[PDB]
């Protein structure tokens, strides 16, 4: 029942942030949580995430995109932050419910 | 109903001329300056 | 070499530059209006009082 | 110093056979880069606009000592000679140089700096935590009026 | 304290750190020009506004004639007038683009900057509303009456609020005069808030089309955006002048060339395009009170927007689904506008109720829902 995957992959190309050379998690809006996770990122993964964006902006300012061969691919997108994130949300969700007790 | 009529159209003309010319000029200068950015090139060269 | 000569005597010192715009503008006005007015009128040949004036100015009664 | 602008800075006039690089280089903390640059480009300007006879008289007496200084020993002399000939063709004596220097005056400077500095597109090398230097455009405009 | 003279001057430090050294994203587009435009727009209305006010006479027996005299006798009076009345539109256009932009890029996540915005809009709306009555023409008059008369739908505490607002028992001189005063005032109040608006903004900086940290690459407002801004200005000022110099009344209804007469009502009472969409929603609900509410909420709704954001991303750039829903909404306004310029007969009415019905539905249910659903397709 590959319905789901077919969709997720579609939408993925639909949103098309790959065209900019972004990763799903790059596009993440920096709310308090995300803000935290990012700080935890290992030097390298963080420094990489950075350039990607600075690159993307430079594109958007230029009104261009990456050549089709450089776009990212649904399965090659590395969800480098999700894990760091989930945990943050887990850590917080804990604290929060404990201050109610 | 609108004595001005004429003078107003005479203006429209003048306005369209200045307008067109001054927009063109500005457009150059905008591009000119911005060039620095649109021409820009960057590379990510870590220490590896 | 106007571009050169210009950049030298005119657009060089922020002073002569400005001084040019002023005078320059003066000329522009003085001669932009003429053209415009002239163009406008032409597109309205004989409709303006500037034209049909000769019919009552010193020729009646 | 008044503002703790940098750590160090230097004016240099590298000269090559057919070309050369004229400018300056400063080191500084990530947050004073700007003020510093600003002031520097500033001074540069002042050069083309209001350089005084006091500034030159002093600059000359400094330069004199500096030239003489390059010839302090044997090694530093052969260097000069190895160079002078190779580059200039002949060999210039402190007597020649000096006179070539005594001939300079305020008026003369403002004209030469103007010639190679005023309203010219420059080269920029930024290295390190330079988030404050930014925009060539601005840097460019700092090449006129002061 | 400092070297140069625009960082150590308690004044130039405000003309600088807000318009020259101001940190701006390097990738903001044309949809960011509306900011300054909106400003410049104000700067102008106020000016042409006074220039007119210096020749106007607020009195149900001279208002019309004064405005008329202003046009026929005052040097460039007519010109100065056009510009003002048209400046009004230009103003709204810029505001609506400005607002749309904010919606399509979640700039509304800048809560304060947003709410101040909304208020600014509200004030602008009220402002025009009064300015319209001043020329005291048929439409001037009747638009007053129709609207002000809504207030009487509120229970108890309203049947009075109205006679208080009029200064009498119907829209008459007592009103005109107080409206004029109000029209003189509000613009300033707008300028005021606008200051607060820009402040809450400078507390975070501009949001950029991509919706991701700009810190990685920001440029100085000058000359980058100061230049862009001026071009943007000209690219608008052109049609503004173009219509105002070649087709003056293209926008304005004629019944306002007929001195107000409380005894006779115009065939059709309809506002200026920028109030149409609202008019249409007001008229969709048959029940003065309800329609009033719908009108209110039709604009008040904006305040909610922030609390109705569910996407893990900010701008719609990377959210196709939302985008079309967004354009469906935009077009949804066009329709409402159109429906407002039409009478109260079938099909209009039904089309009317629908459009409005869909207007709220989108901002209340679709947008937030398609947002969530969107998130899950990213697998978040
Ligand atoms: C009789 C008529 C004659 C009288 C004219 C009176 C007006 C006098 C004006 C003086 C001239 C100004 C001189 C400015 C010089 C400064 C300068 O450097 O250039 C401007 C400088 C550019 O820098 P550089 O190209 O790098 O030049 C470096 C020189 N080495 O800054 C700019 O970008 C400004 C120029 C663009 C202006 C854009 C304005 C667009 C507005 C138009 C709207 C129309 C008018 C309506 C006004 C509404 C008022 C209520
Ligand atoms: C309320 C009153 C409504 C009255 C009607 C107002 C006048 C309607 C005029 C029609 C507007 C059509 C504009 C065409 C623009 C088309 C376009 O550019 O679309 C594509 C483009 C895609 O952008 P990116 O994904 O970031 O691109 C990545 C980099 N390349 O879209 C945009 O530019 C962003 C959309 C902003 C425009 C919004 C303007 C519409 C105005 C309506 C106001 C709505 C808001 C609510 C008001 C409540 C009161
Ligand atoms: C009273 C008129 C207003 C003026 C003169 C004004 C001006 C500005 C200016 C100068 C900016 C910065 C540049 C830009 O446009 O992005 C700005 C930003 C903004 N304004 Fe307004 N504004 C006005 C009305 C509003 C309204 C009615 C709203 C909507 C409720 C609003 C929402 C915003 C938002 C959200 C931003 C953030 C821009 C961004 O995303 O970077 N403003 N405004
Ligand atoms: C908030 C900015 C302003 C807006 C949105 C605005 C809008 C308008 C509107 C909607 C009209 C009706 C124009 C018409 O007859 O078609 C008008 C008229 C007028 N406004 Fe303003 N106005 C503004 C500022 C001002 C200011 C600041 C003054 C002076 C303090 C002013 C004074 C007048 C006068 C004298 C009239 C009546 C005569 C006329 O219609 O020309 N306006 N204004
Ligand atoms: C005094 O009437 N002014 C009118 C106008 O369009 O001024 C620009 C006018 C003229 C005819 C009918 C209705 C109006 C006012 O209608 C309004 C006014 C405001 C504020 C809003 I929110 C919403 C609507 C529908
Ligand atoms: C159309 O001509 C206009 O006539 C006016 C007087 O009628 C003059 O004041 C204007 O300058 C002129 O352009
Ligand atoms: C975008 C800015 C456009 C400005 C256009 C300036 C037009 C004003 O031009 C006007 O034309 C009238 C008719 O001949 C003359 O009577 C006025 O004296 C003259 O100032
Ligand atoms: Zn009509």
């Amino acid at each position: 029942g590959r319905l789901m995957d077919r969709i997720r992959k579609w939408y993925y190309n639909a949103a098309g942030f790959n065209k900019y050379g972004l990763m799903r998690d790059d596009t993440l809006y920096e709310d308090d949580d995300v803000k935290e996770a990012l700080k935890r990122l290992p030097e390298d993964l963080y420094n990489e995430r950075m350039f990607r964006i600075k690159r993307a902006l430079d594109l958007s300012l230029k009104h261009r995109i990456l050549p089709k061969e450089q776009w990212v691919k649904y399965e090659e997108d590395k969800p480098y932050l999700e894990p760091y994130l989930k945990e943050v949300i887990r850590e917080r969700l804990e604290r929060e419910a404990w201050n109610k007790k | 109903a609108e004595p001005e009529h004429d003078q107003r159209k005479r203006m429209g003309l003048k306005m369209l001329l200045i307008s067109a010319l001054l927009t063109s000029l500005l457009y150059y200068m905008k591009r000119h300056k911005w060039s620095v950015l649109k021409s820009r090139k960057m590379a990510y060269r870590p220490p590896k | 070499a106007l571009l050169r000569q210009a950049y030298s005597a005119l657009f060089r010192r922020t002073s002569t530059f400005a001084l040019t715009v002023v005078l320059g503008a003066v000329l522009f006005e003085r001669a932009f209006d003429q053209g415009a007015d002239a163009i406008f009128e032409h597109l309205n040949e004989g409709k303006l009082w500037k034209h049909i004036k000769h019919k009552y100015e010193a020729s009646e009664e | 110093v008044e503002h703790k602008l940098c750590h160090s800075f230097q004016t240099f006039n590298t000269s090559y056979s057919d070309t050369g690089l004229f400018g300056f280089h400063f080191v500084a903390d990530p947050l004073s880069i700007d003020d510093m640059m600003f002031c520097a480009q500033g001074e540069w300007m002042r050069l083309c606009t209001s350089t005084t006879e006091s500034e030159v008289k002093r600059a000359k007496n400094h330069l004199r000592s500096a030239m003489v200084a390059q010839l302090d020993g044997t090694t530093p002399v052969c260097e000069t000679i190895g160079s002078h000939l190779l580059n200039y063709g002949r060999r210039i004596s402190l007597e020649e140089w000096d006179s070539r220097i005594s001939a300079v005056d305020a008026r003369m400077v403002r004209d030469v700096c103007s010639k190679y500095i005023y309203d010219k597109c420059p080269a920029l090398a930024a290295v390190g935590p330079i988030e404050q230097l930014l925009d060539y455009n601005r840097i460019r405009s700092g090449m006129y009026w002061i | 304290m400092a070297p140069n003279i625009r960082k150590s001057h308690p004044l130039l430090k405000m003309i600088n750190n807000s318009l020259i050294d101001l940190p701006a994203p390097s990738n903001i587009s044309a949809w960011w020009n509306f900011g300054s435009l909106l400003a410049v727009c104000l700067m102008t209305q106020i000016l042409t506004g006074l220039l007119l006010a210096m020749h106007y006479t607020a009195d149900t027996s001279l208002a019309f004639s004064s405005v008329a005299h202003t046009c026929r006798n005052v040097q460039y009076g007519w010109l100065i007038r056009n510009l003002h009345a048209n400046g009004a539109s230009f103003f709204f256009i810029c505001i609506f683009l400005h607002i749309g932009r904010g919606l399509y890029y979640g700039s509304y996540l800048y809560k304060e900057t947003w709410n101040t915005g909304v208020i600014l809009l509200l004030t602008l709306m009220a402002t025009a509303f009064v300015g319209y009555v001043l020329p005291w023409g048929q439409m001037s008059f009747w638009g007053a009456t129709v609207i002000t008369n809504l207030f009487s739908a509120i229970p108890y505490i309203g049947h009075t609020l109205v006679e208080w607002a009029w200064g009498g028992f119907s829209v008459d001189n007592p009103t005109l005069t107080r409206f004029f005063a109000l029209h003189f005032l509000l613009p300033f109040a707008i300028a005021g808030i606008t200051i607060i608006h820009l402040t809450f903004l400078h507390e975070s900086g501009s949001n950029n089309p991509l919706g991701i940290s700009s810190d990685s690459d920001k440029i100085p407002f000058h000359p980058y955006y100061s230049f862009k801004d001026i071009l943007g200005l000209t690219l608008m000022l052109t049609p503004f002048l173009t219509l105002a110099l070649f087709s003056p009344n293209l926008l304005g209804d004629p019944e306002n060339f007929t001195p107000a007469n409380p005894l006779v009502t115009p065939p059709h009472i309809k506002p200026e395009w920028y109030f149409l969409f609202a008019y249409a929603i007001l008229r969709s609900i048959p029940n003065k009170l309800g329609g009033v509410l719908a009108l209110a909420a039709s604009v008040l709704i904006l305040f909610l927007i922030p609390f109705l954001h569910k996407s893990k991303q900010r701008t719609m750039t990377f959210r196709p689904l939302s985008q079309t829903l967004f354009w469906l909404l935009v077009a949804n306004l066009l329709i409402l506008t159109w429906i407002g310029s039409q009478p109260v007969e079938h099909p209009f009415i039904i089309i009317g109720q629908m459009a409005s019905l869909s207007y709220f539905t989108i901002l209340l249910i679709l947008f937030p829902t398609i947002g969530t659903l969107e998130n899950k397709m990213l697998n978040y």
